[PDB]
């Protein structure tokens, strides 16, 4: 329907707000949540991965479907390296640390 | 209903469809709602000098770098507003967005931005050190580095010198 | 070309064994090519591109003592040739790092992008 | 929009500002000829680009009844404005008759304008 919309105006055209309106803004959104000092801050260290899946969609209905994590964080030796690659994914057995990034689709509240 | 599923093989997804538990007053968006939308403004309103820039302090911002021209093809930047304006972002989360480059060019694509709440104009070049400082280009969540001029060139390799040129010029 | 064979290979230098080789995709005329036929015992030519990691391994440039990047002095644009220089200059520091590179720069404000390279 | 046009001829224009000159007097002539009483006359809308009707414009400010609209036979918005359900004719023209590589591609806007005003 915007498709039509836009092709017929050539334009985006404002309109008031309606409740039917305000009940289609609610959405998911794509986000990006840490595990340093949130709610799930306890599981990241060392916890598995299945877990907090199951945690964040039972109780914030968050569906979480990858990891971004520190390039050198496997390493022993620290380092300053700020770098994060994509994990897809990821099984219920995978380890989490608390220096990564959890990809999530989160619920529209207000 | 059918069901969208992510997995290593297409085996494992037929599991999905034979499983039985015995076994186991004011316009603040558009017509449709779905973005926000503003009244249209000129682009004289949007346009920042580098001093004004400077004034105004921009935090967990986008900075799109633009290399265009009066007579290049045209990107269609509003496919890049329009994912970063839409209705399920609160107002308070949604980022700035200033967009560093040409003034020809931004001119021939303001047409179809200009309904938009936050978006602002710096009339430089995404090479020049000073306009990356003015717009603090160390504080913003994300610098887009996009190159309008797509034409043919002899050598195909030789296309992206100025995104390249730019990233090494931002990361020194 | 002439003037740089004419200053490198001249008679009175003392004896240096190096061999020059000339990598360019496009191909010589007929002047081009009887020039490096008069001097074919130390100078080779090779049809390829800098950009190309696969013509970089073709002229053994892992093993060279230096590269010699050429402008063209006659250009529309200066800026988009220093750029094309400077990304080959990227190009090959990628591929060899450790290799000594000396180019040539058209415009002043544009040799500056040469900090931008760690190597 | 305010003003009413209900049998009259619609002229979608696809022209620029240096392509060759259709010669639209020719069209004009024949729908203004004394033979038609002063209340049959059709009205004339030449929808189009305002640069090629200003080449032209000295040809034709000598007839009665037309009209300019200076868009895009393309947009919706331009057909709605005059009209286009009640018109007796629209005349879909293509200007730029310049040469192509492909001539089948030349008749594009014309086709796409056919359609757009049908669907």
């Amino acid at each position: 329907e915007l498709e039509a919309l836009i092709a017929e105006e050539n334009a985006l055209r404002g309109g008031y707000s309606t409740p039917q309106t305000l009940a289609n803004r609610d959405r998911c959104r794509v986000a990006q949540l840490a595990l340093l000092d949130g709610p799930f801050a306890d599981l990241g260290d060392g916890g598995c991965y299945g877990d907090l899946f199951c945690k964040a969609l039972k109780t914030y209905n968050m569906l979480c479907f990858g990891i971004y994590r520190l390039r050198d964080a496997h390493l022993s030796t620290p380092s300053q390296c700020t770098k994060r690659y994509v994990i897809t994914n990821p099984p219920y057995e995978f380890e989490l640390v608390p220096t990564d990034l959890i990809f999530c689709l989160m619920q529209f509240d207000s | 209903t059918l069901g969208f599923f992510i997995a290593s093989d297409a085996k494992e997804v037929k599991r999905a469809f034979f499983y039985c538990k015995a076994c186991h007053n004011v316009k603040k968006y558009d017509s449709t709602g779905m973005f926000h939308w503003c009244a249209p403004k000129e682009i004289e309103k949007v346009i920042l000098t580098r001093s004004e820039a400077a004034m105004t302090v921009l935090s967990g911002h986008v900075v799109v770098c633009i290399f265009g021209d009066v007579s290049s093809a045209l990107i269609g930047l509003r496919n890049l507003v329009m994912p970063l304006r839409a209705s399920n972002f609160h107002y308070h989360e949604l980022k700035h967005i200033v967009f560093v480059g040409s003034i020809e060019y931004l001119k021939r694509e303001w047409e179809t931005l200009h309904n938009f709440p936050k978006v602002s104009i710096l009339p430089g070049t995404p090479l020049s050190r000073a306009d990356l400082r003015a717009v603090n280009i160390n504080l913003c969540d994300m610098c887009v580095i996009l190159s309008a001029n797509q034409n043919n060139i002899d050598d195909t390799s030789l296309q992206d010198k100025e995104c390249i040129l730019a990233s090494l010029n931002i990361k020194s | 070309v002439s003037n740089f064979l004419k200053d490198f290979l001249h008679k009175d230098r003392d004896d240096v064994n190096v061999e020059i080789v000339f990598l360019h995709n496009i191909s010589p005329n007929l002047e081009l090519e009887a020039l490096f036929k008069r001097h074919f015992t130390q100078v080779e030519f090779y049809q390829g591109s800098v950009l190309n990691p696969h013509d970089l391994a073709r002229v053994k440039i892992e093993s060279a003592d230096a590269c010699l990047i050429l402008a063209n002095k006659y250009c529309a644009d200066p800026d988009a040739e220093d750029a094309s220089n400077i990304m080959r200059v990227i190009s090959i520091k990628n591929y060899h790092p450790k290799i000594r590179i000396i180019t040539q720069m058209l415009q002043y404000h544009n040799k500056a992008h040469l900090l931008n390279i760690p190597s």
